[PDB]
């Protein structure tokens, strides 16, 4: 959610746009359900977050 | 006392116990020395009015 603030910096929504968002690009690329990695051996270190 | 409610009987005892700050003079001064953690961060908070 990004009308809610970030904790660790409780100033600002996200510091990452990109990142942050449901659905935009470091979801998309990274994240455990979509799989663009998953089939490659090679570990993802961003599979972690 | 005894509760019959089921549970036990579970009933307090009770100790009562008076006292008096003791001496003319200042007696037992504390001293505060070190710092933990704030519980409040210095933060970013604005005020709305």
């Amino acid at each position: 959610d990004h009308g809610q603030s970030d904790p660790a910096r409780p100033f600002a929504a996200t510091a990452n746009p990109w990142a942050s968002q449901r659905f935009s690009y470091g979801d998309l690329l990274y994240n455990g359900a979509y799989h663009l990695n998953g089939a490659s051996p090679v570990l993802s270190p961003c599979f972690k977050f | 006392a005894r509760h019959e409610t089921g549970g036990g009987v579970n009933f307090t005892l009770t100790q009562p116990r008076g006292n008096v700050d003791l001496g003319v003079g200042y007696t037992a001064v504390a001293a505060t020395g070190t710092v933990r953690n704030p519980v409040t961060d210095m933060g970013n908070l604005p005020q709305n009015f």
